[PDB]
């Protein structure tokens, strides 16, 4: 009964909430990290995922829009492909980018020695770009497949249209069964097992070598650890498990409408998995003392 | 006359790329200060291949050292010039509790001030403890009674060193940023050059840490 | 002869020939009003002819 | 006799500051009661030269006032042009413990120092097109402190060492070693003759000194902690030191006396450089504290405050114009003010 309806506005102000906190986090991120720090490598990478963020969370109010409507889009065909593009090409780079920063941790921590000796900031700017051009290659079916369809009552929803592609009054099975399987197991494996798998190996082997060496004083290092891979899977995780459910369910689910659930369950979990868009400036760059005396001094 | 003025702005873009290149280069280097005595001993063993500099390597990471031992002016108007090496390495001669002001007491005080320092509140100290059989051989005959009053274990080289590595670290007055690693010098090769790499090593493990927002 | 050398240099500086500090505040006074115009700094010069826009 | 050159001595500088207190009449501040406030000297970081890579210990102007060199801890020594903030040169330093640097008035040499105890002095001009070492200057027991060229061919530094030394470039050796002080000299400025320069020591006194004779003319006290820069006034007739004790201090050579004395309660670090302007109505201060301070020369006031920087400013100058001021800092950046 009323539950339903808390339901429905529970995701709309949730995404609110991380729009807001996302673009002033973001911001000041990119502002202290760009224009009042010394460059270095961490330094490189936690203003790429703040730009990351920063470009996901601008996007949010046309999301809020569209949802609260019903999936419908009031606006036109081109801000259809623009706010997609820009959502998926920064929603990969997020995950991508933290992937990368576990990755430099673990290197710095385990080999010291060629930290010391190869990653320079020259190095870091040359490779930080594979993680966005992998986002963007992700993104090309955004650029070709999606578009902006009309059904007879005027309602305008920006979906992945297939008729141009097809040839035959059947075009539908199997060119977008598969189509969305594919994008299903894609999103799964690439979006959240190889960045979590990373993340999760990466901070174990930092947490076991400096316990080890016992350079745990206090329980600060081990509760940010715990804190970042936490976060990542309880923002990421259940949103990723509904979106696989649906899409090794997808035909079982739009022929017949049997789980019923794991449609209605796309919202609000998916609010939370962007809801880490907000919480990553607190996770990454917020927990320096550095960082956070340097903003304190410029304002 | 802008031909001219654009060969200006390209002359010094490519000083600035020399300079990047420079900076990326010296970054990669390992800073030591040697401060302290068997100074000269130590210097013998890292060595591989005003002030002087002395360069190794061990395990492919690159060593400064630098001694300043022949500046008899006073060090507080330079001393800041080394904020931010990676270490500090200090040299105690065990023997000296019989030599006098007694020398090891000196010592105290220079090693007190460098760690209390304003400029040195984060850097790690390498304390070697050199002339360590000298000092077994004197322990038999000279009770350390003779340099510490208060000194109540037996005349035992263990004993009378434990005691005195505790007392050097007593000093340190910040246990909380910063380490100690004591080291009884010995003659045995590449010994005092691997505990130098151990130490420096978890410097620069503890350095990324707090670089990256875990410490 | 370090004591004498410091005996000496006392003596050549007791033996010097000092004036009034009202003479060298009023020498002081005169510099500064005589350079004044000329001081881009304590007045600052219009930007067009500022070399550092 | 030692005691009797003691007591001696004891009642000649109880005859000096007698003869001190009975030339001193009237008070700067009393003679400069009419005179009106400069007023809020508000500057603006016109220029920020960017491009070494650890803390900036000094800097001088060009005597063309457009060309300045500074010297920087990561080994450098770079020459820029200030007008276009283009890097003209850059000197990699067979030490990079450098602590000084200077520009010769021809702007033909450039000169560099610090806790290798030697004086290196660079040629600009190479008509082979590469930066060379023309000559290095040996013999100073204690670290480079300081360094003026006085012609091309002569140059006075001040070293740790208690002394300072008076070189012939061409052939390389002390031509006249000054000495008297008890404290490294910290600090030199050469008068606008070139005939006198002042040194400041760790002694916290300074001295005035003959560069013909060799002897130190007059000795003036006050400050209570190490004097960390000097400089003269335009006329040459007095000098400013500023001191570890967080104030300057303003002495008259003809008075042989104090004169003025710049501080505040609100300042408890100490000054690194001093500064005057064209007319010496301004002295400019560095500080610990991160800001440089325009105080009224005459009337002891504050007039300015410069403040762009992250870290200690170490170095501070004005052009033979005095157009503008140029800032280095510990936070490896110079800036250029109008
Ligand atoms: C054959 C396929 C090749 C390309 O593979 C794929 C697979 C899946 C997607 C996809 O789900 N994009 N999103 C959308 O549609 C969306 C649409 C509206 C609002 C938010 C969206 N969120 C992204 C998204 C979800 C999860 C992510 O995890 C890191 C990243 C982005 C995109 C491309």
């Amino acid at each position: 009964s009323a539950g339903y309806t808390v339901l429905r506005i529970l995701p709309l102000v949730v995404l609110g909430v991380t729009f807001v906190l996302g673009v002033l986090g973001n911001g000041l991120v990119i502002w202290v990290a760009g224009f009042r720090m010394t460059r270095t490598v961490t330094t490189i990478c936690y203003l790429n995922l703040a730009l990351a963020d920063f470009s996901f969370t601008a996007t949010l109010p046309f999301l809020i829009v569209s949802m609260a409507m019903g999936e419908k889009w009031p606006f036109g065909w081109f801000l259809c492909k623009l706010i997609h593009i820009v959502v998926d090409i920064n929603l990969f780079g997020s995950v991508f980018l933290i992937g990368f920063i576990a990755l430099d941790r673990c290197i710095c921590v385990l080999h010291p020695v060629w930290a010391q000796n190869h990653r320079t900031v020259s190095l870091a700017m040359k490779v930080i770009v594979g993680p966005w051009i992998l986002a963007l290659v992700l993104t090309l079916p955004v650029f070709l497949f999606l578009t902006t369809v009309t059904i007879p009552n005027g309602d305008t929803y920006c979906t992945f249209n297939f008729a141009s592609w097809g040839g035959t009054p059947e075009e539908r099975l199997k060119v977008a069964i598969t189509m969305l399987t594919a994008r299903g197991i894609i999103r799964f494996v690439i979006g959240f097992l190889l960045p979590m798998s990373i993340v999760a190996i990466c901070y174990g082997l930092i947490a076991a070598k400096i316990h080890k060496k016992g350079m745990i004083k206090s329980s600060r290092p081990l509760r940010v650890l715990t804190a970042v891979v936490a976060s990542f899977f309880i923002c990421w995780f259940p949103f990723q498990l509904v979106a696989l459910l649906g899409t090794v369910w997808l035909k079982e689910m739009l022929f017949y409408g049997k789980y019923k659930i794991i449609d209605i369950l796309v919202n609000p979990t998916s609010s939370l998995a962007f809801f880490n868009s907000c919480l990553n400036p607190m996770l990454y760059v917020f927990v320096g003392q550095d960082f956070r005396e340097r903003l304190i001094h410029s304002l | 006359v802008s031909a001219e003025d654009k060969a200006a702005a390209e002359r010094s873009k490519m000083i600035d790329k020399n300079l990047r290149e420079d900076g990326e280069k010296a970054a990669r280097e390992v800073k030591l200060l040697l401060l302290g005595s068997g100074k000269n001993t130590i210097v013998k063993q890292m060595k591989i291949i005003g002030i002087v500099e002395t360069h190794f390597t061990f395990k492919d990471l690159h060593f400064k050292m630098f001694d300043v031992g022949a500046q008899r002016s006073e060090r507080k108007k330079w001393i800041h010039c080394f904020e931010g090496v990676t270490a500090i390495i200090f040299c105690v001669a065990l023997s000296a509790y019989d030599l006098v002001m007694n020398r090891m007491h000196a010592s105290m005080k220079l090693f007190d001030s460098i760690c209390n320092n304003k400029w040195f509140t984060d850097t790690s100290i390498i304390l070697f403890l050199n002339k360590k059989d000298l000092f077994e051989e004197k322990i038999t005959h000279s009770p350390l009674t003779i340099c510490f009053p208060e000194y109540t274990g037996a005349n035992k080289y263990d004993e009378a060193a434990s005691y005195i590595q505790s007392k050097f670290e007593d000093l340190n007055k910040r246990k909380d940023t910063k380490e100690i690693y004591t080291h009884f010098t010995c003659s045995t090769d590449t010994k005092n050059v691997q505990f130098v790499f151990d130490a420096v090593t978890d410097v620069i493990i503890k350095n990324n840490l707090k670089d990256c927002g875990l410490f | 002869a370090q004591a004498r050398k410091l005996v000496e240099q006392l003596k050549m500086e007791a033996n010097i020939d000092r004036i009034k500090v009202s003479k060298a505040a009023a020498d002081l006074m005169a510099y500064c009003e005589a350079h004044a115009k000329e001081d881009p700094l304590l007045t600052p010069v219009p930007a067009s002819e500022n070399p550092f826009r | 006799e030692l005691d009797q050159l003691r007591q001696e001595a004891e009642q000649l500088k109880n005859q000096i500051r007698d003869a001190r207190k009975a030339c001193a009449d009237a008070t700067l501040s009393q003679i400069t009661n009419n005179i009106d406030p400069v007023g809020r000297i508000q500057m603006r970081t016109r220029r920020t030269l960017r491009g070494h890579l650890a803390k900036i210990y000094a800097m001088h102007w060009g005597t063309d006032s457009r060309l300045l060199v500074s010297a920087s801890q990561d080994g450098k020594l770079i020459i820029w042009d200030s007008y276009t903030t283009n890097k003209v040169h850059a000197i990699p330093l067979r030490s990079s413990w450098v602590m000084t640097c200077a520009y010769a008035p021809s702007g033909n040499y450039v000169a560099c120092g610090g806790l290798d105890n030697i004086c290196s002095i660079y040629n600009l001009k190479t008509r082979e097109g590469n930066v060379r070492v023309s000559r290095e200057l040996a013999g100073h027991t204690g670290y480079l402190s300081c360094c003026r060229f006085l012609d091309d061919n002569q140059i006075v530094t001040s070293s740790g060492d208690t002394t300072c030394a008076l070189w012939d470039i061409e052939t390389g050796q002390q031509t006249t070693t000054f000495t008297g002080h008890t404290g490294d000299v910290m600090s030199l400025s050469l008068a606008p003759d070139t005939r006198l320069f002042v040194s400041g020591a760790c002694d916290a006194s300074a001295k005035l000194w003959d560069v013909r004779e060799g002897m130190c003319r007059q000795t003036f006290t006050g400050h209570e902690s190490d004097i960390n820069a000097i400089c003269f006034f335009p006329n040459g007739n007095a000098f400013a030191t500023g001191s570890d004790d967080a104030t300057c201090r303003l002495f008259d050579l003809r008075a042989d006396q104090e004169l003025m004395t710049y501080s505040h309660d609100n300042i408890i670090c100490g000054i690194t450089s001093v500064s005057f302007s064209k007319s010496g109505r301004l002295l400019l201060a560095g500080y610990d504290d991160f800001n440089c301070n325009v105080w009224d020369a005459l009337k002891a006031d504050r007039a300015g405050v410069l403040a762009g920087h992250d870290n200690r400013v170490s170095c501070l100058g004005v052009t033979d114009d005095g157009m503008a001021v140029a800032t280095g800092s510990w936070d490896s950046f110079l800036k250029i003010w109008n």
